[PDB]
């Protein structure tokens, strides 16, 4: 995260770290959306371009986190995965169309004040609070700039950016299932999210009943917090159909 | 059913440094 | 990164 600040203790209790076992380091975010399923962008897993294909084996799931780098020993809960499922029509030939993925564990993780669900979001709810000018907030461990890496999860609030904006702001083709989010330059403000910080949440706490929902994942961006860029996060809302369908089919 | 209710915050009636500002966002 | 419980790895 670029420009962010330091979360506060148990600020983000859906964050999840995806950490690859050999070598050890972090691949990306995630979020627990309920004790036995974890989402993620499905370029995170798979992405051919750059020889990237995890099976379940080679990845474990850190939940609880705050420090990037310790063990929090008492804190944190550390989860094997039994089974990645990717969106069929993800898009990593072209544009990250439908860049979502989702992660059964092997057993149940235990909540706690630090390990806690995020909503997914109903029709109503994307429909009132994913409207140019409403501020998200995105969290992660990835780093502080384009071109280092934090001690603790960071997190910046980021307003979501008029569908016109997005794409006059890039060459690539941005799709339905996808939005942006970020300042623009006349803004002053700024932020974004960076390399590490894929898959994890943009969440909005809704006014209507005080719970966090899971608007977007972190997927793609030109450099990081670059003038007249933004951040372009999966739609879950748009993508939610086929996460259900997933579940339901395997518990 | 607990979805999105954080302990340490929602839970203890406990705000969060920022999320003030996603508030003022939302102007609907 | 800290090592991680060997638990986990196996
Ligand atoms: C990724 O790996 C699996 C095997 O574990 C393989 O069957 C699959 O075809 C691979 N997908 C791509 C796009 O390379
Ligand atoms: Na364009
Ligand atoms: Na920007």
């Amino acid at each position: 995260i670029v420009e962010g600040s330091d979360a506060e203790i148990g600020m983000s209790p859906w964050q999840v770290m995806l950490f690859r076992k050999s070598p050890q380091e972090l691949l990306c975010g995630a979020s627990l959306i309920s004790d036995r399923w974890v989402l993620t962008a499905a370029h995170c897993l798979l992405y051919p371009p750059w020889d990237k294909n995890f099976t379940e084996n080679d990845l474990l799931v850190r939940i609880g986190k705050h420090s990037r780098t310790r063990y929090e020993r008492n804190i944190e809960k550390i989860s094997m995965l039994e089974k990645i499922y990717i969106h069929p029509r993800y898009n990593w030939r072209e544009n990250l169309d439908r860049d979502i993925a989702l992660m059964k564990l092997k057993k149940p993780v235990a909540f706690s004040d630090y390990i806690h669900p995020v909503c997914l979001p109903d029709r109503e709810t994307a429909a009132s609070l994913l409207q140019a000018g409403y501020k998200g907030r995105v969290t992660g461990w990835g780093n502080l700039k384009e071109t280092g890496q934090p001690s603790v999860l960071q997190v910046v609030n980021l307003p979501i950016v008029e569908r016109p904006v997005c794409k006059d702001s890039t060459r690539i083709r941005i799709t339905d299932n996808m939005f942006c989010a970020g300042y623009k330059p006349d803004e002053g403000k700024r932020g974004d999210a960076c390399e590490g910080d894929s898959g994890g949440p943009f969440v909005m706490k809704s006014p209507f009943n005080n719970r966090w929902y899971q608007m977007g994942i972190v997927s793609w961006g030109e450099g990081c917090d670059r003038d007249g860029k933004y951040g372009f996060y999966t739609h879950v809302f748009r993508l939610k159909k086929w996460i259900q369908k997933v579940i339901d089919q395997f518990g | 059913a607990d979805c999105g209710l954080r302990p340490l915050f929602e839970k203890k009636s406990l705000e969060d440094k920022t999320e003030r500002e996603l508030l003022e966002s939302y102007i609907d | 990164f800290e090592e991680i419980p060997e638990e986990y790895l196996q």
